[PDB]
RNA sequence: GCCCGUCGCUAGUACCGAUUGAAUGGCUUAGUGAGGCCUCAGGAUUUGCUUAGAGAAGGGGGCAACUCCAUCUCAGAGCGAAGAAUCUGGUCAAACUUGGUCAUUUAGAGGAACUAAAAGUCGUAACAAGGUUUCCGUAGGUGAACCUGCGGAAGGAUCAUUA
RNA sequence: ACCCACUCGGCACCUUACGAGAAAUCAAAGUCUUUGGGUUCUGGGGGGAGUAUGGUCGCAAGGCUGAAACUUAAAGGAAUUG
RNA sequence: AGGACUUUUACUUUGAAAAAAUUAGAGUGUUCAAAGCAGGCGAAAGCUCGAAUAUAUUAGCAUGGAAUAAUGGAAUAGGACG
RNA sequence: CGGUAAUUCCAGCUCCAGUAGCGUAUAUUAAAGUUGUUGCAGUUAAAAAGCUCGUAGUUGAACUUUGGGUCUGGUUGUCCG
RNA sequence: UAUCUGGUUGAUCCUGCCAGUAGUCAUAUGCUUGUCUCAAAGAUUAAGCCAUGCAUGUCUAAGUAUAAGCAAUUUAUACAGUGAAACUGCGAAUGGCUCAUUAAAUCAGUUAUCGUUUAUUUGAUAGUUCCUUUACUACAUGGAUAUCUGUGGUAAUUCUAGAGCUAAUACAUGCUUAAAAUCUCGACCCUUUGGAAGAGAUGUAUUUAUUAGAUAAAAAAUCAAUGUCUUCGGACUCCUUGAUGAUUCAUAAUAACUUUUCGAAUCGCAUGGCCUUGUGCUGGCGAUGGUUCAUUCAAAUUUCUGCCCUAUCAACUUUCGAUGGUAGGAUAGUGGCCUACCAUGGUUUCAACGGGUAACGGGGAAUAAGGGUUCGAUUCCGGAGAGGGAGCCUGAGAAACGGCUACCA
């Protein structure tokens, strides 16, 4: 290819879009934006395939045009707009809000959340840097560029946008004992607290993950995202809260709660 | 294998954008800028008083370390400023379920703060594109002789 | 058309490459500068994702550092004396990176005179103050006293004219000179 | 260019073609359950033969594995689902000793002559 | 009984092959080298600043430096700025001519074969002690199988002479 | 120099199958479907054929390396009765 | 969480990774099946469980083990400690 | 098989196999323990270089803490609550 | 989904192959053919040649309207409605097809970019354009130019020359506009601790030099220089510094530099508030732009390991780059990528180099006791190509071919 590709065969799609292999050749591509096509959710999936409120690309595009869409507080007329993780889909039509969290089976789960939390957001910070006239400024995995952090917030760390003014409103510091979810690979949806986290001098750290009931792993610090305090999460964790039942337990989940 | 000129090409040797004040009268050796590869590398001392230039230093020079850290053994110290180090390894056959001998010639850029021979096992780490072949900068002699550390016999 | 691909290059062990694929675009080489002094004529390349670039062929004066009490002034340069890859250049007067120039010198000078007043080649009571705290720490070395009385200085060029457009450099001082003199008296 | 969806055979030919006891039973099989060919006996036994690969595979894994556990159970419970494993014998080694009479028994033609409503196999069929 | 070769007939397969063949392709010595790109020049034309003196008639809103005016308008001349054809040296280089080379196809007089076809011909080598035991290596000979010489071997026709 | 006993090493030999083989037979051709001590070379039906070609060695003789086209349902091993 | 020395491997356990489709395989009366990722349940007055898992046997990364297999120490002591 | 009684050719009759499929051709896989690492053979069936030395390759003798006692944690089958 | 059978003989036991057997998302073909679901499909030879028709153009309330186009009616003295054409902007580099070339090449897994470019999307982001500021358009600067009106040419082509008006988010210019602080240069005085009227520059962008960008831990003396306060002994007690594993990094500062980039002369809707009651002062929601830094889509390179047959291919590469060094050129950037001068180096029996591939690599397919054997042109990911070759404009992205230039056919 010479240039940059612009559509998405609907097989090459993430399989946590987890679309229906026939009824199209194609799948959204999202466009540039916040997130990573791969991890991000484009809008047309959130709304015709997860929410079922529309049926086809045509409703989505009328839904999206009369601005009733408010993604993190801003219109966000496009189609295929990458709508990733923490990010808050708000409809004043039903008066609904939605905030992006996998669900242990590792996929973008329909989390309808309160209307009073869903003023702020959650973000990880990935970089804090220096930028003109030494105006220190700190990047999260948004790709928001946030402007005169506090001093003290550094990389891996996490932050409590308030989503209106976007500015800094609290923020917690990584360390071993806190509250923690997992945005990669067989652990989607985790989450559990740190244990240990080694260092591993030249590249790619690891922490070790332990959960409520008492299972242990190990997943990549870039995978990682500090979400609260243990017993105290910043954010309303999805039903379920990322346990990650055997696949026994889940038959015995489906057998026990049972009525017909 | 090394001039004994700190300069002897017609280009005079700097550390680019390193320099010392003539006007000034402390009348020390030079301005020598240096650096640490990390890794838990020891700059050689050799390197942190010597005299040579080697753009292509690790420690001196401009290059940076960064990826693949790969320990060989010297095959051939005998071409400039470089070296060609043997890896050998076991690839294995499933369909014996048998292993089979293989070595690779990996070319290097040892810098004269290293003095190297043939059989010395070495530590050496990647960087950028030095040239068409070399990607390796020796960061460690680990063997300087192996076997020839006490040499003669006198009781 | 020029290439810079590694296709075309024998394999670390020798073997011909048979052609993978016709040469792109974004492996292109373009033209060499070879700049020449007099009349100032800098062309705009237009290269990959804007960036305008400037050849700056006949190049004829610019700007010139001084280490030592680093200042800078705008000079011209009057022939390239050496040059490190290719005499060639030195004999065409091509004008590249590294090469050995001669420097006008007078701006230097006055800014000397103006700043200590030293009087080379042989007022306001704030300016009288300003001299005596200096203290004549202004000993600087004789040889580029020498080129003064002379009236030409001996610059190495740090720019790069075929890429930048500039033709900024610095002027051979402390050892770095002396260095040069060596190969000059070997040329002389 | 759209994802394929795919199709998959669901008998398999015996390798002798031509054996005279084999024949006699299919031909058995046949007349007994009213079968239009004999591919349906092909079918049953490429069935039966699918299950049983499961089941000895489940077998040669350790006893209390979650594999195990987990599978055998599932092809437990939909076997006798079906009905062809009688309730007795739910233990993942008795489905070794399941034979295609038993899934031919349970096919909607044999369950109508049962049920009496119709009076031959054939006028079941 | 079985079978060996020469010569004789038929169909096929393959090889060598003088013809110093023919085609195609690959490279390639040598000589030309379109066109683009860069550069040296060049300078049709388009223009702007200028007072460069005219008719314009208050070609300022006061016969006159219009109480000039984005005034009519060319000889101006300069200073620019853009600037086509053309053109200097490179550079990428397609391709052409000329031979050379290799590879594959490609015929080709003629020659030496091998198969299958077994009711031709001349012998009867081998299988028995095959009627000279057989076979191997090497050399010579001859219609043909084969014969002979010198060394072997038993796959021999002897596992055996203290008779 | 013999005689008796023992031992190491060698060319060998007799008996036997309790082992192995298609058997003739083998004390290794055993310890091989109860299949793995280390290691080198060679064969994949017969013929064409150890032929042609291409190398290479040789003064020459010839040696080493060495196919295919095609044809064929056998060729062959041991033993039994005539 | 910092200076400090790290014998080096081969091997093997566990984990992160090995795109989806495909293979395996859980749930699910497409009328059965090939399939598909659907669907199910209300009183009919919106309430819902899903879209499971495993494997890839090489190369790389982390990790526990130290039998098996290999290399290295102290012989001129230029050896180890205070 | 077919040379005057053809269970084999051409037909009629009967029957058999698969069945909306079946037959042929080439290729390929299992059969092929006829590619053999698991797993082939070499006395005579094809096959041990005429023999020896020898670099690379492959392989390479044994030996360097084995025991014990206690406490203690999970998982079992225990006897029964 | 661990199975064998017929054939050498008068007869037997073998070795052995031939044949049988069952497959085959392996095709072709023959004979038949009623139904529902599903579906491959000019890949194999010819990446051979192509008539014909389509396969990419695009307008929102929001760039430009004087169609002498439509509506002229309830909204209409510049304009509002709808809207051809054309200019502007953007895409045309996605998609689709084929497997010809290609055997450490592509590709797969795994790394790296502290070695680079990146339209767009998303988040932030700038007073200085004044230069001596006591004389300027900022209540808005200039000229062309298509569309169109008319005259043609050619046999014809998405061929367009001449004339006449006309516009912009097209092309050009260009204005405000604060304060502060920091650097530099001095009309003087008064005997030192010298210390001060005052004057010019400093946004960003580019280029080059230099500096800061620290940091293992308690006290001293001392000369040399000289700074604050001095309650005139002397004390100096206070010094700020981010990130990575690492940097010349992020960033800041000084001196300068530039044929001086940007810093809104642009559109829609609503047109509120203050009364300084005038067209006065302010004033919301957007749309386009716009410098830089991030983020995203990426793009280029890049580390280790992995490829089929062949020795009837054993040495291969370097004067023409072969391996390395240095400097330069070019590159977006590292890099013999190219040049100049040096060194003579690099691969190879662990198969290099050469030859063959009726070879695109892979995810995978068939086959199935286990081990494997064969296939993979094709529904997904990569790569390459548009008859074979080279060359290039536009752009962020092409060596594009439903883009141009030339040669060959
Ligand atoms: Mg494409
Ligand atoms: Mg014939
Ligand atoms: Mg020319
Ligand atoms: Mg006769
Ligand atoms: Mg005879
Ligand atoms: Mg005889
Ligand atoms: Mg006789
Ligand atoms: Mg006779
Ligand atoms: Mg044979
Ligand atoms: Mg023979
Ligand atoms: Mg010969
Ligand atoms: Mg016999
Ligand atoms: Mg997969
Ligand atoms: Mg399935
Ligand atoms: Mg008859
Ligand atoms: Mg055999
Ligand atoms: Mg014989
Ligand atoms: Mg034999
Ligand atoms: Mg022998
Ligand atoms: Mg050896
Ligand atoms: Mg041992
Ligand atoms: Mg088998
Ligand atoms: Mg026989
Ligand atoms: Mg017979
Ligand atoms: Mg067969
Ligand atoms: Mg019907
Ligand atoms: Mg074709
Ligand atoms: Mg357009
Ligand atoms: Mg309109
Ligand atoms: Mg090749
Ligand atoms: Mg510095
Ligand atoms: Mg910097
Ligand atoms: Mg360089
Ligand atoms: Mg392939
Ligand atoms: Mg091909
Ligand atoms: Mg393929
Ligand atoms: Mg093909
Ligand atoms: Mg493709
Ligand atoms: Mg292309
Ligand atoms: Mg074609
Ligand atoms: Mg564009
Ligand atoms: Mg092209
Ligand atoms: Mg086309
Ligand atoms: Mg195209
Ligand atoms: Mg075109």
């Amino acid at each position: 290819a010479r240039g940059p590709k612009k559509h998405l065969k609907r097989l090459a799609a993430p399989h946590h879009w987890m679309l229906d292999k026939l009824s199209g050749c194609y799948a959204p591509r999202p466009s540039a934006g916040p997130h990573k096509l791969r991890e991000s959710l484009p809008l047309i999936v959130f709304l015709r395939n997860r929410l079922k409120y529309a049926l086809n690309g045509r409703e989505v595009k009328a839904i999206l045009m009369q601005r009733h869409v408010k993604v993190d507080g801003k219109v966000r007329t496009d189609t295929t707009f990458p709508a990733g993780f923490m990010d808050v889909i708000t409809l004043e039509a039903t008066n609904e809000n939605f905030r992006l969290v996998y669900d242990v089976k590792g996929r973008f789960a329909v989390h309808r959340i309160t209307d009073e939390e869903a003023s702020y957001k959650l973000a990880k910070v990935k970089k804090v840097q220096l930028g003109k006239k030494g105006i220190p400024y700190v990047v999260t995995h948004d790709g928001r560029t946030i402007r005169y952090p506090d001093p003290n917030i550094k990389v891996n760390d996490t932050v409590k946008v308030d989503l209106a003014t976007g500015t800094i409103t609290d923020f917690i510091k990584f360390d071993t004992g806190k509250l923690v979810y997992v945005t990669g690979g067989r652990n989607l949806g985790r989450v559990g607290t740190i244990v240990h986290r080694e260092r591993h001098e030249g590249g790619f750290d690891l922490v070790h993950i332990k959960d409520s009931l008492e299972n242990t792993f190990v997943t990549r610090l870039n995978n990682v995202f500090v979400i609260g305090e243990p017993g105290r999460p910043w954010i309303s964790l999805p039903k379920g809260k990322g346990i990650k039942l055997t696949i026994s337990e889940e038959r015995d989940r489906r057998r026990a709660q049972h009525g017909l | 294998s090394t001039e004994l000129t700190v300069q002897s090409e017609r280009a005079f040797q700097k550390q680019p954008h390193i320099f010392t004040n003539p006007k000034a009268k402390a009348n020390r050796k030079t301005k020598r800028w240096y650096k640490n590869v990390g890794l838990g590398f020891k700059t050689p001392k050799t390197a942190i008083e010597g005299s040579y230039i080697d753009k292509k230093c690790p420690f001196t020079g401009l290059v940076s370390i960064r990826g693949k850290i790969l320990t060989g053994t010297v095959v051939s110290t005998r071409m400039h400023r470089t070296i060609v180090i043997r890896r050998d390894y076991l690839h294995y056959v499933p369909k014996y379920n048998r292993y089979e001998k293989r070595h690779k010639n990996v070319p290097a850029h040892v810098s004269p703060a290293f003095r190297v021979q043939v059989g010395d096992i070495v530590t050496v780490g990647q960087c950028r594109p030095i040239s068409k072949t070399v990607r390796f900068n020796v960061l460690k002699v680990a063997s300087a002789t192996g076997k020839a550390n006490k040499q003669f016999a006198k009781f | 058309g020029i290439s810079r691909d590694s296709r075309h290059k024998r394999a670390a062990t020798g073997a011909k490459r048979a052609q993978f694929r016709k040469k792109r675009k974004f492996e292109l080489g373009r033209q060499a500068a070879n700049t020449k002094i007099g009349t100032k004529r800098i062309h705009p390349v237009r290269t990959r994702g804007g960036n305008q670039k400037f050849r700056a062929l006949r190049i004829e004066t610019g700007n010139f550092s001084w280490a030592s009490e680093g200042v800078a002034r705008k000079t011209r340069i009057t022939g390239v004396v050496y040059h490190p890859s290719n005499n060639e250049l030195v004999r065409t007067n091509t004008l590249t990176k590294a090469a050995i120039v001669q420097i006008d010198a007078t701006p230097f000078r006055q800014w000397y005179e103006s700043h200590y007043g030293q009087s080379l080649g042989k007022t306001s009571k704030n300016t009288e103050r300003k001299w005596a705290a200096r203290a004549a720490e202004a000993k600087i070395e004789h040889a580029v006293d020498s080129q003064f009385g002379a009236g030409r200085l001996y610059a190495a060029i740090s720019s790069r004219p075929g890429q930048s457009g500039r033709c900024d450099g610095y002027i051979l001082e402390g050892e770095e000179l002396a260095f040069y003199l060596r190969r000059l008296t070997a040329k002389k | 260019p759209r994802a394929p969806r795919t199709y998959s055979k669901t008998y398999s030919t015996p390798k002798r073609p031509y054996e005279s006891a084999r024949l006699d039973a299919e031909l058995k099989l046949a007349g007994e359950y009213g079968l239009k060919n004999k591919r349906e006996i092909y079918r049953i036994s490429f069935q039966l033969s699918k299950i049983r690969r499961a089941a000895r595979d489940l077998l040669t894994r350790d006893e209390k594995d979650p594999k195990r556990l987990f599978e055998g159970n599932a092809l437990i419970r939909r076997l006798v689902r079906i009905g062809v494993l009688s309730e007795d014998k739910k233990k993942l080694d008795y489905v070794l000793a399941l034979k295609v009479e038993d899934f031919l028994e349970r096919r909607l033609q044999t369950q109508v002559y049962k049920l009496g409503l119709a009076k031959s196999v054939h006028h079941a069929r």
